[PDB]
C-alpha cells in the first residue's frame, strides 16, 4: 500500500536488502536536547530543576533567613516567528519563577519560620527553539552545533617516541572533571613520579599524597608490601613467598631444613617455585648481604633511646642491622621492590620531597597557586580543601563520575561529585601498574573516550553562572536582611542571567549564523559536530591524528562528510542512524543475531560496547530466515575485520546507509567513485542554490523523502483529508472527522512562506502543489519549498550530457552548455538584497528622510514619492537613490542602490523608535499592513464561523431539523432551532459560547495586533527610525559560473554556444552538456558514467511512455508497460502492481513520468551493471549506452561514438559577478594611503608579499617600484601621472616616496646622525 | 611609531594593496594566442578611466573631465573606440593568489571580450598550474612606458616559454590536446586509406576530411625535410616514407627546420616536450610560438573529430582475477592454518600472508595490462592480428594525458592494500576494483587513507609555504654583478650511482655551464675544448659521445667576486639561451624554484649485471684462505669499466666481502662476484702464524662458554 501523494509519483527503486527499520527523524538531536532542557519534569535529572536544586536552598552564613525556590514556568513568548522575524527582535518568552522566602527568629533554627511568603517573581527570559529546532536571537535564523569533546573522567597516554629523544615511553594520567580544576599525573625519565595542576609548575607527586595528611610510612605501606626478616638469633632468616620470586635471580644458596631448593646463583625457574609450594617452605636462611640492598620501611626506635633507629625509605647494610639487632627488634620489614614487577617509583618520589610535615605541603600547595605571596595556613587549608573536594569549585557529573568508576574497574556507577582520598589513590596504582605493564593507555581519539554535548547542556551551563552571580548578589543584600520589609524582587536582578544567555547565543563558537540556502544545508548543518569551542581543541594546534578518523567511528560519524582546506576532521558531522546516549555518548542501532536467526529487532550499541562484541557486515547474504547461508562470513570484532564462523556474531548492521551521514547519503553509486571526490562533491551539495523550477533528480538515492519531510522547509500535512480552498496565498484542510476531534474541531489553515529573504542573499519562497477538492493524507506534503518537488528534495537539474573533449573548451572542468538550455531559463535563479537606512540624531540636527536633496537630478527623484522613499516595484539601477537620507548643516547623504548591481524593490520596511512620528509613506505601509492584518483576523474568523455553522447544521440534520425555517432566518441564530431534550442542545450550547469566545478573542486580537503595529519597536539608542528594502535580481547563467553533478565533479563554464554549434544524435538531438572526459581516470569517479548510462535508459522509457501517451495508447498498454518497467529483473523492494491502480491514477503518474522515470538506489546496495543493461534493453537505447553523435560544424559523425546519457547537474553558489571586482581610483585608507580591500568596500586587490618576490624574480624593475609606490603615494608622482595620462603620456617621474623622508626624520628626531650619501 | 606590526617597516612595507588591479574566475578561449589573453570588456572599462579621460580631452569629446566622467560611466557609444585605441598596444599583468613561482605572474595583450570571465590562454595554465575549478586571478596595469617595455620584453608569455628551474619548456601542453596528437600518430592495421600512396601532405588532409580514407594507417607519402646540417643555411631534400595519414597531416604544421623522424613516434607528452625542446634549441623561437600555437588548434580540432568518450564496457575486468583472487584466498587461508598448527608465529604469517596478496595483486597488474594494451586483434586484410588497443583508457594512460598505471590498475583491478592511521600496512588487501562495487569496510579503510592524505596535503601546503619564505628571506642579497672572477678553481661534476643505474646523467648535470678546467679526452694530450667556455647543448653532445666521465667545471662557490658573484661562475640563465647578463640577480630565483615543489614533496650481497673490467677504490685487500679476494678497507668501492672505459656501475663493498674475482681482472656481465656476509665483524688476519694466547686471562677477563649444540667451545 502507499499513500494517495506517493502515488503521483511512485520512484523506482533497486535494492536486495529489505528495509528493516526506516530513516529515524533527521532533526531528531536538537529537539531532544531543548525538550529534556525545558520540561516540569521531577527530580531535576538534567533538567532547569536540575540548576535550582544545584543552587538552592540559599541563606545568609547563619543569618536564620532563607530563599527556598518552589517552582519554574515560561509563559508564551511575546511574538511568533514571523511577526519576530520582522521586528527583528529575540524570540524569547519570560521565565517566572515561584520563590518561597521564609525567616526565622533567634535561636531558633528548629523552631517554625517566623515570617513566611512566597512570589512568582521574574527571573530572565529565554529564547524558544522553532519546530525546525531552531532559533531566531535578532531577526536572524542560527544553529547551536554540539562539539565532540573528550568524555570527563580519568584517561592514560604515552607520549612516546620524541619525548625526550630518549627512546624511553613516558606514561601520564589526566583526572579531567566535568567540572573543576584540570589534574595530571606525569612520570619523567629518571622514572620519578611527578602532578601538576591545570599545567602549572611540576611538582612531586607524593607530596600532595601526604598533604592528604597521609604519613610517609602509610603511603609506603600503600604503595608497596611488606617483606619480614626475623632475628633467629643470626642471619635475620626471612619470611618468603613464592610468588616474590619469579624474574630473579638467587645471589644465594635458598634452602631450608637442611635441603637445598636453589643454589647460589641459579636463577628461580616455575620448577623452583613449584618445589617450594609443594615442599612448603616460607621460613628460609638469608645472607646479611642480601639485606644490605634492601630498604627500610618503617622507622624503629631504641627501648633505651626512643631515637630514629632507622629513617623510613632506607637502604640497610650490617651497620644498620646491629643498630637495630642491639635494640633486638626481631621484625626488620622492606618493601617488596623490583625492576621488573614493582618499580621504587615512590622512594624517590619521596625523597625527592622538600618537607614531611602537611602543614608544609599545604604551603607549597598555596604558593603554587599564586606565586609570589605570603603563606597562610588557614586560606592554604581551605583553598586545598575546596580546590578538589567542595562542589564550588570542583565536581564530577554523572557522566564524569560513571566514567571514572567505569575505568577503575569499580562495580558502582553512581558516587560523589567530588574525588576522595581512595580516588585518588587507585589511579596511582592503575597508573604504576601501566608502568609494570599491566593496563593501558587510553586511545582519546576512540569515541567512547570522547562525548558529544547538546545546547540544552551549555545552555545550562551559563544558567548556572548567572545563578552563583545572582546568588552572590543575594547573599551580598541578604546580609542586610532586614525584617520582612521587602520582599524577594529587592533580593533579585534581571540583567545577569538573560545577559549571559544572550551573548552567549550572539557571541560563540557554537552558536553559528545558519546555512540557509538549500534544505540539505540547514540540515546537515544542524547535524553536524565540531571539535572547536569551549574545551575544545584549537584549529591551528590541533594534532593530525584527531584529524584523522578513527576505526570506532563506523556507523557513528561519516568519514566522508567534513570541509576541507583550513580544517579537516574537526567538523565531522553527524551519521544517519546515530542516537545520543543517555549519558552523552552515541549510541547506536543493530539487529540483533540469536543463535542462528538475524533477530529484525533493534538493539542499540555504544562505542565500548561494540569492542567486546563481534558484528555482521552489513552486505551479508541471508535466506528468508536472516540465515547466513555462507559458514564463512566477514565480521568485526574488535578494530578489525575477518571471515568468521556461521554462529559468533550477536549483532548484525541495520541498514547499508548507516555508514555514511546524509550529506553524504544522497550520491548515488558511492561504492564506485574515490572518497576524496565523493567528500568534494558532499560538500558541495551544501553550497547548492534553488533554480526557478524544481526537477525531480532522476538518480534518488531514497533519502530524497525523509530530508523532505524532516527538513519543514515544505507545507507538511499535519493530518489527512481534503483541501478545501488552495492558494499561493495560504491553504485550508477540512481534516477528517475521525481524524478530527470531538470538541475544538475547527478546521486547519496552512500558511505558505512567501518570496522572503534568504541567508545567503537567495530567495525562498513556497509553492502550493495541490489542487482544489483533493485528497490529502497525515504527515505529508501540501506546498514545496525551495528545491523541493512535491515532498522529494530537487537541488539542481538533470540535463542530457555527453563526455568527450570539445574544440579543447573543455580544457581543465571548463563544462560546456549549450544556449538551450538557458533559453528555458531552467538554471535561472533570484537574489534578494536587503539595504538599511538608519536615521540618528547628530549635533546640528537630527538626520531628515525627506525627498527635498540639494544638487539632484529630477530624475533620481522621478523614481522616488512625496516623502523620499522609493515606490515599490521600480526597476532601480546601481546609483539611483532608494531613500532620500540628508544631514543637516544641510548636505545630501542619501542611500542608494550598490554600484553595478540592478534589481527590482520587492518591499520596503519601516520601523521607528518609540516617540517620533511617520512621514506619508511611513504612515501608508503602517495602515496597508493593519488592514493586511485585520483583514487576516476578519478572514481566518468568518471561515473558522463557517465551520462551526456548518457543524451546527449538520447537528441540526436531526433533532428538530428544519428546513424552510433554517434556511429563513440567517445565521445570526441557528440554536432557537427546535431540538430534543438531548445533549446535542448543550453541545450547540457549546458552539454558542465557541462563537462569543471567537467574537471576543478577535476584539482583543484585533486590539493587540493594532497597538503592536503602531507602537515604535524598541531599537538601538541615538537611530529615531530604521529603513529596510528588498531588492530582486534575475541572474540566469553566463560564463565563469561553477557548477556540478553528484561526485565531485566541479566545474565552471566555458562559454553559452549555440544549439547549432553542439553535436547531436541521428534524430537531431543535440546535448544540453558536454563535460571533459579526462576528469573521469584522474579524479578516480566513474559513477558518474554508471549514473549517466542509468539516466538515459530512464528518460528513454520517458520518452516512450510520452509517445505513448501524445498518441492515445489507453491505459492497457500503458498499464503493461509500466509493469514491464517495475518489476525489472531481480530481487527488488518496489513490488508493486498495476492492478489496484485506478485508471485516473495510471494516466496521472503517466503525465509526471513522461519527462522521466525517476529511480532510487542505496547507497551500496543498489543496481548492479548488468541490472543497468536489463534496463537499457527495456529501453530502446544501445546496451552500451555509447551512441553515434554528428558534429554541428562538420555535419558528420564521430567515429569512436561516444558515452553520452543525462546527469543531475547542480548550480553552485559562486557566481561569476559576485566574484567578479576591481578598481581604478577611489577612497584610500584612514591609517595608510594604500586602496582599501573586499568588494563590500570598494577596495583593490592585495598584492603579497610572495608576489614582490617573484616580481623581484623578473628584472623588471620600474614595475615594482610604481606598482608599490604611486598605485597603492606620492603627491607629485600621483599628480604629474594623471597629467601624463590625461596628456596621453606614459611616463613617470620616479622621485622618492615621501614615506623615506617621514622615516629619515623620524630617525633625526632621535639621537642618530642618518643621511644620504654622493 | 618605529617598533612592531604598526611600525612603519612592518606597517607600510609588506604585501598592500593596489588600485587598477582586478579579479575573476578564469576560462579557455583557445582560438586566442599565448601571445595575448582576454578581459572582459566591462574590467576594461574601469580600469582604464584616466587612460579613456585623456584620450577623450585629446578628441575633445567633452572638455572637462566631469563630464567625461559621465560619459564613460553612461557607456556612450564613442567610448567603445576609445578603449580599442588604448587596449591596441597596452599590456597587462594577470596574477594567481598562491604566487609560487614566478610565472605566476605574466604579461600579457589582453582582446576585449563580452561575458564576464577571463579567457586564459590553455597551456599556461600548466604554468600556473590553475584548474579551471573556479581559480580567482587578478590583473595589474603598468602605468610609465618603461614597465610596459619591462612587461612586454620580460614578463611576456613570449620571453617565458622555459622554466627557471631548468630548460624544460613549460608550455608543455597537458591532458587533453595530447589526446589528440597522440590519436594522430597511432596506426589502425587495415581500415579507409590502408594501402595507397600519396605525393604529399595535403592530398592526405585532403582525403581524410573527404572521408575516404582513415586518420591513420601505413601509407607511403612523399615528404620533403630542410635541414641546417651547413653553416646555417638550408638544404631541402624529400623523400617517400611510410606513414599514418593524421601523421603526415601533422607534418604540415612542424617549421622547415626539424626532421621526420621526430614526428615518425607515437608522440607521448615526454615525447611531445622534446619535441619542443628540439624546435627550441635549433629554431630559436618565434618559430616555437608559432609551432606550439598550430599544434594546440589542430590538435584541439582533432581531438573534437576523434570523439574519445569513456565508458563502463570501456573498462574490463580479466575473468583471472577471480581465479587469482581464489588462489590468494586460499594461499592465506593456508598459512592461518600453519600458523594456527603452530610452525609459524603471527608476525611471521601476516608478513607472508602480505607477500603472497601483493604477488596475486602483481598478477592481477600484469594480466588486466595485457588484457588492456593488445586487446585489438582483428583482420588485417587476411585472416587475424593483434594490434595495441584503441579502448579509451589505454589510449589516455599511454598517452600520458592523466593518471599512471596505478590508477588504471585502481580503475580495473583491486586497488592493493591499504595502510591504517598508525601507517601498519593492512592484512586484507582491497579485493574488489572501481568497476565493481566496493563493500562497507573497504570504502571505510580507502577513506582513512585519503583523508590522512587530505590533511597531510594542508600541513604540507603550510610547512611548504613557510619553508619558502625562509629560503627567499635567507638568499634576498646575492646579485649578479661581474662577468668574470678570473679563477681556475671549480668543482668536478660526474654521474652519479646510488649502488644500482646511475641515476643522473652527466650531460643533464654539466649543461649551460662554463668549464674550470679544459676536458683531457682519453685521447690523452687533447684539449677536447677550451678552458673557460660554455657548454651548451652540441658541446655537451660532443663530450657525451667523446665519453667524457669526469668534468671540472666552474661553480658559483668557487666564485671570487667581492660582494656578489660572476656570471662565468654562474654559467647559463635558465630560461634563457645566453649566458646570464649582468646585474640580474639569481638567489631569489634559486630560492623560490628549489621552494616552489615544496608542496609536490612528500611529508648482503649484490649481482652485477653490466659486462666490464674490474676497478676498485679505497683498495686493501688479500687473498684468503679459499683462494677469494677479501678486502682489508672498510671505505672499499668497486667500479665496473665499462668496454669503453667509463665507470658504468659503482657499488659500495663492505668489509671482508667475498669475490670471486680480483682488481684489475675481466667479469662477464651478469656473474655474482660481490657478495658477502653483512652481520658480524670479522677478524681476519693480514699475516699467518701460530696463535698464541699473548695477554689473555681466563676466568678474569675472558669466560669459557659452552656450546650445546657441538661440543667445541670457544673463549668469550
Ligand atoms: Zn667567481
Amino acid at each position: 500500500v502507499y499513500s494517495y501523494t506517493e502515488k503521483k509519483r511512485i520512484r523506482k527503486d533497486f535494492g536486495k536488502r529489505p528495509q528493516v527499520l526506516d530513516v529515524p527523524y533527521l532533526l531528531s538531536i536538537q529537539l531532544d536536547s531543548f525538550q529534556k532542557f525545558i520540561e516540569q519534569d521531577p527530580e531535576g535529572q538534567y533538567g532547569l530543576e536540575a540548576a535550582f536544586r544545584s543552587v538552592f536552598p540559599i541563606q545568609s552564613y547563619s543569618g536564620n533567613s532563607e530563599l527556598q525556590y518552589v517552582s519554574y514556568r515560561l509563559g508564551e513568548p511575546v511574538f511568533d516567528v514571523q511577526e519576530c522575524q520582522i521586528r527583528g527582535v529575540t524570540y524569547s518568552a519570560p521565565l517566572r519563577v515561584k520563590l518561597r522566602l521564609v525567616i526565622y527568629e533567634r535561636e531558633a533554627p528548629e523552631g517554625t519560620v517566623k515570617d513566611i511568603k512566597e512570589q512568582e517573581v521574574y527571573m530572565g527570559e529565554i529564547p524558544l527553539m522553532t519546530d525546525n529546532g531552531t532559533f531566531v536571537i535578532n531577526g536572524t535564523e542560527r544553529v547551536i552545533v554540539s562539539q565532540l569533546h573528550r568524555s570527563p573522567g580519568v584517561f592514560f597516554d604515552s607520549d612516546k617516541g620524541k619525548t625526550h629523544s630518549s627512546g624511553k615511553v613516558l606514561y601520564n594520567a589526566r583526572i579531567i572533571p566535568y567540572r573543576g580544576s584540570w589534574l595530571d599525573f606525569e612520570f619523567d625519565p629518571k622514572d620519578n613520579l611527578f602532578v601538576r595542576i591545570d599545567r602549572r609548575r611540576k611538582l612531586p607527586a607524593t607530596i600532595i599524597l601526604r598533604a592528604l595528611n597521609y604519613t610517609t610510612e602509610q603511603i609506603l605501606d600503600l604503595f608497596f608490601e611488606k617483606v619480614i626478616f626475623e632475628i633467629r638469633d643470626n642471619k635475620l632468616q626471612m619470611e618468603l613467598v613464592p610468588e616474590r620470586l619469579r624474574g630473579e635471580t638467587a645471589s644465594f644458596d635458598i634452602e631450608a631444613n637442611g635441603k637445598v631448593y636453589v643454589e647460589k646463583g641459579r636463577r628461580i625457574t616455575a620448577r623452583h617455585i613449584r618445589q617450594l609450594e609443594k615442599d612448603d617452605v616460607k621460613l628460609i636462611e638469608v645472607p646479611v648481604e642480601y639485606i644490605a640492598g634492601k630498604v627500610v620501611a618503617k622507622d624503629y626506635i631504641d627501648e633505651s633511646t626512643g631515637e630514629l633507629i632507622c629513617a623510613a625509605n632506607m637502604e640497610l647494610s650490617l651497620d644498620l642491622l646491629a643498630k637495630l639487632s642491639q635494640s633486638g627488634h626481631k621484625r626488620i620489614e622492606t618493601l617488596f621492590t623490583n625492576d621488573l614487577d614493582h618499580g621504587p617509583y615512590i622512594s624517590e618520589t619521596l625523597r625527592v620531597d622538600p618537607t614531611n610535615d602537611r602543614l608544609s605541603a599545604l604551603v607549597e600547595i598555596y604558593r603554587m597557586m599564586r606565586p609570589g605571596e605570603p603563606p597562610t595556613r588557614e586560606a592554604a587549608e581551605s583553598l586545598f580543601e575546596n580546590l578538589f573536594f567542595s562542589e564550588d569549585r570542583y565536581d564530577l557529573s554523572a557522566v564524569g563520575r560513571m566514567k571514572f568508576n567505569r575505568s577503575l574497574l569499580r562495580e558502582e556507577i553512581e558516587g560523589s561529585g567530588i574525588l576522595s582520598k581512595d580516588d585518588i589513590i587507585d589511579v596511582m596504582k592503575k597508573l604504576i601498574d601501566i608502568r609494570n605493564g599491566k593496563g593501558e593507555v587510553d586511545d582519546i581519539d576512540h569515541l567512547g573516550n570522547r562525548r558529544i554535548r547538546s545546547v540544552g547542556e551549555m545552555a545550562e551551563n551559563q544558567f548556572r553562572v548567572g545563578l552563583v552571580r545572582v546568588e552572590r548578589a543575594v547573599k551580598e543584600r541578604l546580609s542586610l536582611g532586614d525584617l520582612d520589609t521587602l520582599m524577594p524582587q529587592d533580593m533579585i536582578n534581571a540583567k545577569p542571567i538573560s545577559a549571559a544567555v544572550k551573548e552567549f547565543f550572539g557571541s560563540s563558537q557554537l552558536s553559528q549564523f545558519m546555512d540557509q540556502n538549500n534544505p540539505l544545508s540547514e540540515i546537515t548543518h544542524k547535524r553536524r559536530i565540531s571539535a572547536l569551542g569551549p574545551g575544545g581543541l584549537t584549529r591551528e594546534r590541533a594534532g593530525f591524528e584527531v584529524r584523522d578518523v578513527h576505526p570506532t567511528h563506523y556507523g557513528r560519524v561519516c568519514p566522508i562528510e567534513t570541509p576541507e582546506g583550513p580544517n579537516i576532521g574537526l567538523i565531522n558531522s553527524l551519521s544517519v542512524y546515530a542516537q545520543t546516549n543517555e549519558y552523552g555518548f552515541l549510541e547506536t542501532p543493530y539487529r540483533k543475531v540469536t543463535d542462528g536467526v538475524v533477530t529484525d529487532e533493534i538493539h542499540y550499541l555504544s562505542a565500548i560496547e561494540e569492542g567486546n562484541y563481534v558484528i555482521a557486515q552489513a552486505n551479508s547474504n541471508l535466506d528468508e530466515e536472516g540465515h547466513f547461508v555462507e559458514d564463512l562470513v566477514t565480521c568485526r570484532s574488535k578494530g578489525e575485520s575477518s571471515l568468521f564462523s556461521r554462529d559468533q556474531v550477536d549483532y548484525m548492521d541495520v541498514s547499508t546507509q548507516q555508514v555514511v551521514s546524509v550529506g553524504a547519503s544522497l550520491i548515488p553509486f558511492l561504492e564506485h567513485d574515490d572518497a576524496n571526490r565523493a567528500l568534494m562533491g558532499a560538500n558541495m551539495q551544501r553550497q547548492a542554490v534553488p533554480t526557478l523550477r524544481a526537477d525531480k533528480p532522476l538518480v534518488g538515492t531514497g533519502m530524497e523523502r525523509a530530508v523532505a519531510v524532516d527538513s519543514g522547509v515544505t507545507a507538511v500535512a499535519k493530518r489527512g483529508g481534503v483541501v478545501q480552498y488552495v492558494d499561493a496565498s495560504r491553504i485550508v484542510i477540512k481534516v477528517n472527522e475521525d481524524e478530527m476531534y470531538p470538541g475544538e474541531a475547527g478546521i486547519d489553515i496552512y500558511n505558505l512562506t512567501k518570496y522572503t529573504r534568504s541567508n545567503q542573499n537567495t530567495c525562498i519562497n513556497q509553492m502550493p502543489c495541490v489542487s482544489l477538492g483533493e485528497p490529502v493524507e497525515r504527515g505529508d506534503v501540501l506546498a514545496d519549498g525551495p528545491s523541493t518537488d512535491l515532498g522529494e528534495l530537487a537541488l539542481g537539474q538533470n540535463m542530457r550530457v555527453a563526455f568527450m573533449p570539445w574544440n579543447g573548451y573543455n580544457f581543465e572542468d571548463s563544462i560546456l552548455v549549450s544556449e538551450r538550455v538557458v533559453q528555458e531559463d531552467r538554471f535561472t535563479t533570484i537574489h534578494i538584497q536587503e539595504l538599511a537606512c538608519v536615521s540618528r540624531d547628530t549635533k546640528l540636527g537630527p538626520e531628515e528622510i525627506t525627498a527635498d536633496i540639494p544638487n539632484v537630478g529630477e530624475a533620481a527623484l522621478s523614481k522616488l514619492d512625496e516623502s523620499g522613499i522609493v515606490y515599490i516595484g521600480a526597476e532601480v539601477t546601481g546609483g539611483d537613490i532608494l531613500v532620500g537620507k540628508v544631514t543637516p548643516k544641510v548636505k545630501d547623504s542619501s542611500l542608494r542602490v550598490p554600484n553595478g548591481v540592478s534589481g527590482t524593490v520587492i518591499d520596503v520596511q519601516v520601523f521607528t523608535r518609540d516617540g517620533v512620528e511617520k512621514d506619508k509613506r511611513a504612515l501608508e505601509i503602517e495602515e496597508m499592513q493593519l488592514k493586511q492584518a485585520k483583514k487576516d483576523l476578519s478572514e481566518e474568523l468568518q471561515i473558522l464561523e463557517a465551520g462551526l455553522f456548518s457543524r451546527i447544521r449538520a447537528v441540526l440534520v436531526a433533532g428538530g431539523v428544519e428546513a424552510e425555517k433554517l434556511d429563513k432566518l440567517p445565521r445570526d441564530r441557528w440554536l432557537e432551532l427546535g431540538l430534543t431534550d438531548e445533549e446535542k442542545q448543550n453541545q450547540l450550547e457549546q458552539l454558542a459560547e465557541q462563537y462569543d469566545e471567537l467574537k471576543h478573542e478577535f476584539e482583543k486580537k484585533l486590539e493587540a495586533k493594532r497597538r503592536k503595529i503602531t507602537q515604535g519597536d524598541d531599537l538601538a539608542p541615538g537611530v529615531l527610525k530604521i529603513v529596510k528594502v528588498y531588492l530582486a535580481v534575475k541572474r540566469r547563467i553566463q560564463p565563469g559560473d561553477k557548477m556540478a553533478g553528484r561526485h565531485g565533479n566541479k566545474g565552471v563554464i566555458s562559454k553559452i554556444n549555440p544549439i547549432e554549434d553542439m553535436p547531436y544524435d541521428e534524430n537531431g538531438t543535440p546535448v544540453d552538456i558536454v563535460l571533459n572526459p579526462l576528469g573521469v581516470p584522474s579524479r578516480m569517479n566513474i559513477g558518474q558514467i554508471l549514473e549517466t548510462h542509468l539516466g538515459m535508459a530512464a528518460k528513454g522509457i520517458g520518452d516512450k511512455i510520452n509517445a505513448m501517451l501524445k498518441q492515445q495508447q489507453e491505459v492497457a498498454k500503458l498499464r503493461e508497460f509500466i509493469q514491464r518497467a517495475y518489476d525489472l529483473g531481480a530481487d527488488v523492494r518496489q513490488k508493486v502492481d498495476l492492478s489496484t491502480f485506478s485508471d485516473e491514477e495510471v494516466m496521472r503518474l503517466a503525465e509526471n513520468l513522461r519527462k522521466g522515470m525517476p529511480i532510487a538506489t542505496p547507497v551500496f546496495d543498489g543496481a548492479k551493471e548488468a541490472e543497468i543493461k536489463e534496463l537499457l534493453k527495456l529501453g530502446d537505447l544501445p546496451t552500451s549506452g555509447q551512441i553515434r553523435l554528428y558534429d554541428g560544424r562538420t555535419g558528420e559523425q564521430f567515429e569512436r561514438p561516444v558515452t553520452v546519457g543525462y546527469m543531475y547537474m547542480l548550480k553552485l553558489n559562486h557566481l561569476v559577478d559576485d566574484k567578479m571586482h576591481a578598481r581604478s581610483t577611489g577612497s584610500y585608507s584612514l591609517v595608510t594611503q594604500q586602496p582599501l580591500g573586499g568588494k563590500a568596500q570598494f577596495g583593490g586587490q592585495r598584492f603579497g608579499e610572495m608576489e614582490v618576490w617573484a616580481l623581484e624574480a623578473y628584472g623588471a624593475a620600474y614595475t615594482l617600484q610604481e606598482m608599490l609606490t604611486v598605485k597603492s603615494d606620492d603627491v607629485n608622482g600621483r599628480t604629474k601621472m594623471y597629467k601624463n595620462i590625461v596628456d596621453g603620456n606614459h611616463q613617470m617621474e620616479p622621485g622618492m616616496p615621501e614615506s623615506f623622508n617621514v622615516l629619515l626624520k623620524e630617525i633625526r628626531s632621535l639621537g642618530i646622525n642618518i643621511e644620504l650619501e654622493d | 611609531m618605529i617598533k612592531g606590526k604598526q611600525g612603519r617597516f612592518r606597517q607600510n612595507l609588506l604585501g598592500k594593496r593596489v588600485d587598477y588591479s582586478g579579479r575573476s574566475v578564469i576560462t579557455v578561449g583557445p582560438y586566442l594566442r599565448l601571445h595575448q589573453c582576454g578581459l572582459p570588456k566591462k574590467m576594461a572599462l574601469e580600469l582604464f578611466k584616466p587612460f579613456i579621460y585623456g584620450k577623450l580631452e585629446l578628441r575633445g569629446l567633452a572638455t572637462t573631465i566631469k563630464a567625461a566622467k559621465k560619459m564613460v560611466e553612461r557607456e556612450e557609444a564613442v567610448v567603445w573606440d576609445i578603449l580599442d585605441e588604448v587596449i591596441r598596444e597596452h599590456p597587462v599583468l594577470l596574477n594567481r593568489a598562491p604566487t609560487l613561482h614566478r610565472l605566476g605572474i605574466q604579461a600579457f595583450e589582453p582582446v576585449l571580450i563580452e561575458g564576464k570571465a577571463i579567457q586564459l590562454h590553455p597551456l599556461v595554465c600548466a604554468a600556473y598550474n590553475a584548474d579551471f575549478d573556479g581559480d580567482q586571478m587578478a590583473v595589474h596595469v603598468p602605468l610609465t612606458l618603461e614597465a610596459q617595455l619591462e612587461a612586454r620584453a620580460l614578463m611576456m608569455s613570449t620571453n617565458n616559454i622555459l622554466s627557471p628551474a631548468n630548460g624544460e619548456p613549460i608550455i608543455v601542453p597537458s591532458q587533453d590536446v595530447v589526446l589528440g596528437l597522440y590519436y594522430m600518430t597511432r596506426d589502425c592495421v587495415n581500415a579507409k586509406g590502408e594501402g595507397m600512396v600519396l605525393t604529399g601532405p595535403k592530398e592526405a588532409e585532403r582525403l581524410y576530411r573527404s572521408g575516404l580514407a582513415s586518420l591513420h594507417a601505413r601509407v607511403k607519402v612523399r615528404i620533403t625535410e630542410y635541414e641546417k646540417d651547413a653553416n646555417g643555411e638550408l638544404v631541402a631534400k624529400t623523400s617517400l616514407k611510410d606513414t599514418t595519414v593524421g601523421r603526415a597531416i601533422l607534418w604540415m604544421i612542424v617549421p622547415k627546420g626539424l626532421p621526420y623522424s621526430i614526428v615518425n613516434q607515437a608522440l607521448g607528452k615526454k615525447a611531445i616536450s622534446k619535441m619542443l625542446n628540439t624546435c627550441y634549441r635549433i629554431l630559436g623561437l618565434k618559430p616555437t610560438v608559432i609551432f606550439a600555437d598550430q599544434i594546440m588548434y589542430t590538435g584541439f580540432a582533432y581531438a573534437a573529430r576523434s570523439g574519445a568518450s569513456v565508458g563502463i564496457d570501456d573498462m574490463v575486468i580479466p575473468e583471472k582475477k577471480h581465479e587469482i583472487i581464489s588462489e590468494a584466498e586460499a594461499e592465506v587461508a593456508e598459512i592461518q592454518e600453519q600458523f594456527q598448527s603452530g610452525l609459524v608465529t603471527a608476525g611471521e604469517r601476516y608478513n607472508k600472508v602480505i607477500d603472497i596478496w601483493a604477488a596475486a595483486n602483481d598478477r592481477v597488474s600484469k594480466a588486466m595490462m595485457d588484457n588492456l594494451q593488445t586487446e585489438t586483434v582483428i583482420n588485417r586484410d587476411g585472416q587475424e592480428e593483434k594490434q595495441v588497443s584503441f579502448n579509451s583508457i589505454y589510449m589516455m594512460a599511454d598517452s600520458g594525458a592523466r593518471g599512471s598505471a596505478a590508477q588504471i590498475r585502481q580503475l580495473a583491478g583491486m586497488r592493493g592494500l591499504m595502510a591504517k592511521p598508525d601507517g601498519s600496512i593492512i592484512e586484507t588487501p582491497i579485493t574488489a576494483n572501481f568497476r565493481e562495487g566496493l563493500n562497507v569496510l573497504q570504502y571505510f579503510i580507502s577513506t582513512h587513507g585519503a583523508r590522512k592524505g587530505l590533511a597531510d596535503t594542508a600541513l604540507k601546503t603550510a610547512n611548504s609555504g613557510y619553508l619558502t619564505r625562509r629560503l627567499v628571506d635567507v638568499a634576498q642579497d646575492l646579485v649578479v654583478t661581474e662577468d668574470d672572477c678570473g679563477t681556475h678553481e671549480g668543482i668536478m661534476m660526474t654521474p652519479v650511482i646510488e649502488g644500482g643505474d646511475v641515476k643522473e646523467p652527466l650531460r643533464d648535470r654539466v649543461l649551460g655551464r662554463v668549464t674550470a678546467e679544459d676536458v683531457l679526452k682519453p685521447g690523452t694530450a687533447d684539449i677536447l675544448v677550451p678552458r673557460n667556455t660554455l657548454l651548451h647543448e652540441q658541446w655537451c653532445d660532443l663530450l657525451e659521445e667523446n665519453s667524457v666521465d669526469a668534468v671540472k667545471v666552474r661553480s658559483v662557490v668557487s666564485c671570487d667576486t667581492d660582494f656578489g658573484v660572476c656570471a662565468h661562475c654562474y654559467g647559463r640563465d635558465l630560461a634563457r639561451g645566453h649566458i646570464i647578463n649582468k646585474g640580474e640577480a639569481i638567489g631569489v630565483i634559486a630560492a623560490q624554484s628549489i621552494g616552489e615543489p615544496g608542496t609536490q614533496l612528500t611529508m648482503s650481497s649484490i649481482q652485477v649485471k653490466n659486462k666490464g673490467s674490474i676497478k676498485l677504490s679505497n683498495v686493501k685487500s688479500v687473498v684468503n684462505s679459499s683462494g677469494k679476494l677479501v678486502i682489508t678497507s672498510r671505505n672499499t668501492e668497486l667500479k665496473l669499466i665499462d668496454e669503453f672505459g667509463r665507470t658504468k656501475e659503482s657499488y659500495k663493498v663492505p668489509y671482508g666481502a667475498v669475490l670471486a674475482k680480483g682488481d684489475g681482472e675481466q667479469v662477464a656481465g651478469g656473474e655474482t662476484v660481490a657478495n658477502w656476509d653483512p652481520h658480524t665483524m670479522p677478524v681476519i688476519t693480514e699475516v699467518s702464524g701460530f696463535v698464541r694466547f699473548t695477554d689473555m686471562i681466563d676466568g678474569q677477563t675472558i669466560t669459557r662458554q659452552t656450546d650445546e649444540l657441538t661440543g667445541l667451545s670457544s673463549l668469550v
